[PDB]
């Protein structure tokens, strides 16, 4: 929910 | 107990006051994500002239993702860091983030700058209805 | 490249070359019906299958509400100024981020990639 | 504004959610029809220019 290389 | 005890005196709290942020900074994120999407599109139309190369080993579709994504990151890690200047010492989402008890930098910059790009299966939301995401946007719309 | 159909037993012709004459035929299995083959090509592949898409999109696709339409790049056959644009909307495109347009507008139906 | 005003004095008016779909007014959409569809999240501010 965050970024492609975070979190959803 | 020793700290228990004390806190009876100092005592902690969580308030809207916490997450709320100076009129400047809240021009600055917005200033951001501004700009931000004027490079996605200028992304997007290098794309579609054509004039966008092939990152080796990777199709155009992919590397056009990669640079979509890269300039959204940035500007979600750079409001981020705006909002988290904004914080004061008195602010208790900072009191607990700096003690480690719980939350982190990411949920500060979540609640008061910007939430973030949605990611599903590790791409962004994809198109479930036919080449669109939602019926309310325009067919091979590729925006932030 | 095109399949002919024998019209005697309506089936596909085969090629069959006559060795007495060194000529192309196009033979039938199922009966005798025998025709010179004037492209004189059998089988053509392309691997690259680089085919412009211009020539399979309708011109139908301009009345669809949901495209988006820009009075930007006018007509070049009539100069109608909108245009629906649409990427390849293909799979095996490879990697194409083209915009198809259509000039809308009734019955002119021209299609042009830019 | 006709149709809201009718609604609203719904007693007394026998006017209903059945007369808006008849005055065509509504229409229910599935999904599959939903793809052919551009729809308004917000009539005001979508549809003005
Ligand atoms: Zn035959
Ligand atoms: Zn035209």
């Amino acid at each position: 929910i965050w970024g492609i290389g975070c979190n959803p | 107990t020793v700290i228990n005890n004390w806190l009876l005196i100092e005592g902690h709290t969580i308030g809207i006051g916490d997450s709320i942020a100076d009129s400047k900074t809240y021009q600055d994120i917005q200033n951001t994500i501004k700009k931000a999407k004027q490079d996605v599109i200028e992304v997007i139309e290098k794309a579609h002239n054509n004039e966008l190369e092939p990152t080796p080993g990777n199709t155009l579709r992919q590397t056009f993702e990669n640079q979509v994504n890269r300039i959204l990151n940035d500007a979600r890690d750079k409001t981020g860091s705006s909002a988290q200047k904004s914080l004061s010492e008195y602010n208790n989402f900072k009191s607990m983030v700096v003690s480690g008890a719980k939350g982190s930098k990411i949920n500060i910059s979540q609640v008061i700058a910007v939430v973030g790009q949605q990611n599903v299966e590790g791409k962004r939301i994809p198109f479930g209805f036919k080449h669109r995401t939602l019926p309310h946007f325009i067919k091979d719309d590729y925006g932030p | 490249v095109g399949i002919r159909f024998c019209q005697e037993c309506n089936n596909m012709l085969y090629p069959k070359e006559d060795k007495e004459n060194r000529i192309l035929l196009y033979a039938c299995r199922n009966c005798d019906y025998q025709q010179e083959a004037d492209n004189s090509c059998i089988y053509v592949n392309k691997i690259t299958h680089e085919v412009d898409e211009l020539t399979q999109i309708i011109a139908d696709v301009s009345q669809d509400p949901t495209l988006p339409r820009t009075e930007d790049h006018p007509c070049q056959k009539c100069g109608h100024k909108e245009a629906v644009f649409f990427q390849s909307h293909s799979a095996r495109a490879e990697d194409a981020m083209r915009l198809y347009y259509v000039c809308t507008a009734p019955h002119c139906g021209h299609r042009w990639t830019e | 504004k006709r149709h809201i005003d009718q609604l609203k004095e719904r007693e007394y008016n026998n006017y209903s959610w059945q007369d808006l779909v008849a005055s065509g007014v509504v229409e229910y959409i599935d999904t599959l029809e939903e793809e052919t569809v551009m729809l308004a999240m917000t009539p005001d501010d979508l549809q003005e220019k």
